RNA sequence: UAUGCCAGCUGGUGGAUUGCUCGGCUCAGGCGCUGAUGAAGGACGUGCCAAGCUGCGAUAAGCCAUGGGGAGCC
RNA sequence: GUGGAAGUCUGUUAGAGUUGGUGUCCUACAAUACCCUCUCGUGAUCUAUGUGUAGGGGUGAAAGGCCCAUCGAGUCCGGCA
RNA sequence: GUCGGGUGAGAACCCCGACGGCCUAAUGGAUAAGGGUUCCUCAGCACUGCUGAUCAGCUGAGGGUUAGCCGGUCCUAAGUC
RNA sequence: AGGGAAACGUGAUUCAACCUGGGGCCCAUGAAAAGACGAGCAUAGUGUCCGUACCGAGAACCGACACAGGUGUCCAUGGCGGCGAAAGCCAAGGCCUGUCGGGAGCAACCAACGUUAGGGAAUUCGGCAAGUUAGUCCCGUACCUUCGGAAGAAGGGAUGCC
RNA sequence: UGUCCCAACGUUGGGCCCGGUGAACUGUACAUUCCAGUGCGGAGUCUGGAGACACCCAGGGGGAAGCGAAGACCCUAUGGA
């Protein structure tokens, strides 16, 4: 008996890769008589032909690592491979920071806390890279 | 890269094809001229006396 | 490639010619398609 | 029918990446000899196959306890793990 | 003068098209158009042609798949020749 | 006496030789233009079964007439 | 601080190339191949297809290099015995 | 690759299962050129296949490519006639 | 509608495709034409002709071959990893045909390669071959210089896990 | 730092034996040679001695002025480019 053609029909009827179809060892004779796709579907319902399950990579070990790192662990000098600017894009960081400082200054102004004159002065200083962060900006405003 | 075997792999261009007028595979589909019968070049049929021994 | 209608007619003819000499021709002549071609070993025209 | 322990230390003579194979041969030769039968008559149950190939093709167990039965007119053996 | 219909193309696949989809298949002159095939068929077997599909075969001939109307029964037509 | 040398015998292999000739080669005489009324050539078809050659052209190894010929033919 | 230039750097990214081993091969896997090392990799970059230039003529960042395994004058047949 | 089994006159290499492995810009998927039936089925093993063969891109015999809306077809490019 | 044995989700982050903007460069300026929009709606009819299989490669292409060569495109967002389209391992998918096997602790010799005490380039035309160093962070860095560079100069320290 | 002193042990694939498949190079003849001599002065084959029972396996290559290519050097030709 030679069942390779049936393997191809089976993979198509079961919608799976040929490498995943399973033919019951004790039914080679019946599967061998399977000519049409209907003959295959039939044998499938009988359970003589089945589709082996596919694999998915476990992400458990990954998740535990993701947690240590999110918590700030497992990132000492000995675990870094990329250059500093590669681990954190500096221009990207500046965009993050400067936008945060401008959103801050914009809220203080609408909230009447800053005159458009004090706001302008602080805005130009932020854009000039005067403040390391929001907290640093607030600390400055508090004289 | 050698001029021999390695350069033979790049050859997948079609040039000479079955000729409409004479039937030989000599109709250059790029020049649109048959190198065997002259189709595309002349109304007269390509012919030369050097295609045979001088006294024959 | 892309074949034209004519090319296709010529290819088809080549396929047809590429067949056995009928058995009866053997008997009648009391004992070879000298033009048997193989797609791989040979090369057709065009 | 009896239980025997096959030493597979001679698989070490074959190259490392193919010890599993050589093992399956030693097993058949051992039973053929100790049960006085032709190697062609010795039947190895897949259980034995999976035991020898457990750690891949290069890492065979140094021994293997095997349960083998002998019988029939021409004389044959049937073997399996334990 | 070349005729349109050469002969019925009879093969397993043809029988199915005839039993299941009321279609008849013919070997026809490769110069014939879909319309010329429909007309020719209607005038040879007195039936109504709904659709015609064509194919220039690797045998140098043209094959046409003619679907008849629901009023005509492919099986019965093919069976009278 | 193994491996083996020289010669022959029986049987192979091989296709020389001899015989045979549907093919060549050369000479002599005769004859001698075809095509838009589409030539020559080529392509693709064409047979009950049909690959090659030959013939033929969707009327497709063939159709019609006159004369010859003759009980066979495809 | 911002910005992100460059015949700019690292890079077997794709891709291109080939310094050394004078390694393997050398009736070969191959009439120019295999492996490691090595060089280039935003540009005078690399690449596909189409297209043009023809033999004392092309094409040549020039080596007499290349013009279908052949070029200090291609190939085919003829002159030609 | 190995152990069982299937078919067969015949099985290391044709098929089933299990176990063991290989490939991740590829050893996966879709395709251009080019090839031209190599595609599918049945029946085969004289030929072809780096051994064998029940197998096959091999041999015999049949079958298979269906479009208003996917390409061509239309436009013009370097450029050609 | 369909599809699924079943459930037949809801939110979020990072966001290829695709959409739309801002900036900069040129002794370099980055096609054309057909067509389309501009220019409504109903119903009906017509829409012919040619291609369509398969391979697309360590056996379907070219290389005399079932040749370790050569041969364009897109899949560039599958998981861990890490700067990464890197390595390594693993999915989906494919394969056991980069197609002869059996046997000898399997000798000499050869091809690739691992480990070598003490000495440490004595070897050699020549450190050829092999090796040494190595990723990232911190400190620190000479001569010379066209002030750009030299520079990762050199040299020193750190590096896991919880 | 096995480049060396100075080599060793080990790994994988070959090598060796078995089944199957199955070429090519090369061949005036003879041929078990060795030491001297002789000879167109560079001999397995001539002369004189010596040695020599036949066959087979594995080996590294001393010789056959080994095989491969009508010497690319040099000269000659009332040769070529
Ligand atoms: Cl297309
Ligand atoms: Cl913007
Ligand atoms: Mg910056
Ligand atoms: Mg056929
Ligand atoms: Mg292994
Ligand atoms: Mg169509
Ligand atoms: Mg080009
Ligand atoms: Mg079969
Ligand atoms: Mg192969
Ligand atoms: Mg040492
Ligand atoms: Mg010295
Ligand atoms: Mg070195
Ligand atoms: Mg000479
Ligand atoms: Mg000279
Ligand atoms: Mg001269
Ligand atoms: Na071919
Ligand atoms: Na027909
Ligand atoms: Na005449
Ligand atoms: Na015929
Ligand atoms: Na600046
Ligand atoms: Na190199
Ligand atoms: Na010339
Ligand atoms: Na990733
Ligand atoms: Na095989
Ligand atoms: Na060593
Ligand atoms: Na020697
Ligand atoms: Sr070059
Ligand atoms: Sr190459
Ligand atoms: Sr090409
Ligand atoms: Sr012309
Ligand atoms: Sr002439
Ligand atoms: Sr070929
Ligand atoms: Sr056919
Ligand atoms: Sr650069
Ligand atoms: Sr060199
Ligand atoms: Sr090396
Ligand atoms: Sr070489
Ligand atoms: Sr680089
Ligand atoms: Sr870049
Ligand atoms: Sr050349
Ligand atoms: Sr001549
Ligand atoms: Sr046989
Ligand atoms: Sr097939
Ligand atoms: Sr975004
Ligand atoms: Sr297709
Ligand atoms: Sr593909
Ligand atoms: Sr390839
Ligand atoms: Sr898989
Ligand atoms: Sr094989
Ligand atoms: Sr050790
Ligand atoms: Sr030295
Ligand atoms: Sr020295
Ligand atoms: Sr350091
Ligand atoms: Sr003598
Ligand atoms: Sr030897």
């Amino acid at each position: 008996t030679d069942l390779s053609a049936q393997k191809r029909l089976a993979a198509d009827v079961l919608d799976v890769g040929k490498n995943r179809v399973w033919f019951n060892p004790e039914r080679q004779g019946d599967i061998a008589d399977a000519i049409t796709r209907e003959d295959v579907r039939e044998l499938v319902d009988e359970g003589a032909i089945q589709a082996k399950d596919k694999k998915g990579n476990s992400r458990g070990r990954a998740r535990e690592r993701q947690k240590k790192r999110a918590y700030g662990h497992q990132k000492g000098a000995g675990s870094r491979k990329g250059k500093a600017g590669a681990r954190q894009n500096s221009k990207e960081d500046w965009e993050s920071r400067i936008r945060a400082q401008r959103t801050k200054l914009r809220e203080l102004r609408d909230e009447g806390t800053l005159s458009s004159s004090q706001y302008r002065d602080l805005y130009d200083k932020a854009g000039g890279g005067e403040f390391d962060s929001v907290a640093d900006l607030e600390r400055y405003i508090d004289a | 890269t050698g001029a021999g075997t390695p350069s033979q792999g790049k050859k997948n261009t079609t040039t000479h094809t079955k000729c409409r007028r004479c039937g030989e595979k000599s109709y250059h589909t790029k020049k649109k001229v048959c190198s065997s019968c002259g189709f595309g070049k002349s109304a007269k049929r390509r012919d030369y006396e050097w295609q045979s021994k001088a006294g024959e | 490639g892309k074949k034209s209608k004519a090319t296709k007619k010529r290819l088809a003819k080549l396929d047809n010619q590429n067949s056995r000499v009928p058995a009866w021709v053997m008997l009648k002549t009391d004992r070879r398609n000298h033009k048997r071609r193989h797609w791989r070993r040979n090369d057709t025209d065009e | 029918e009896r239980v025997v322990t096959i030493p597979l230390r001679d698989a070490r003579a074959e190259p490392n990446h193919k010890r599993a194979d050589k093992a399956m041969i030693l097993i058949r030769e051992h039973l053929a000899k100790h049960f006085s039968v032709d190697e062609d008559a010795v039947r190895l149950d897949p259980s034995i196959n999976e035991a020898a190939w457990a750690r891949g093709r290069a890492n065979t167990p140094s021994k293997i306890r095997v349960r083998a039965a002998r019988f029939e007119e021409e004389g044959e053996a049937i073997v399996e793990a334990e | 003068s070349w005729d349109v219909i050469k002969h019925p193309h009879v093969t397993e696949k043809a029988m199915n098209d005839m039993d299941f989809q009321n279609k008849l298949q013919f070997a026809v002159d490769d110069r014939a158009s879909k319309g010329e095939v429909a007309d020719a068929v209607e005038e040879q077997y007195d039936v109504t042609v709904e659709q015609v599909n064509t194919q220039n075969t690797m045998d140098g001939e043209k094959k046409a798949v003619v679907r008849l109307s629901e009023d005509d029964d492919a099986q019965e037509v093919a069976s009278r020749i």
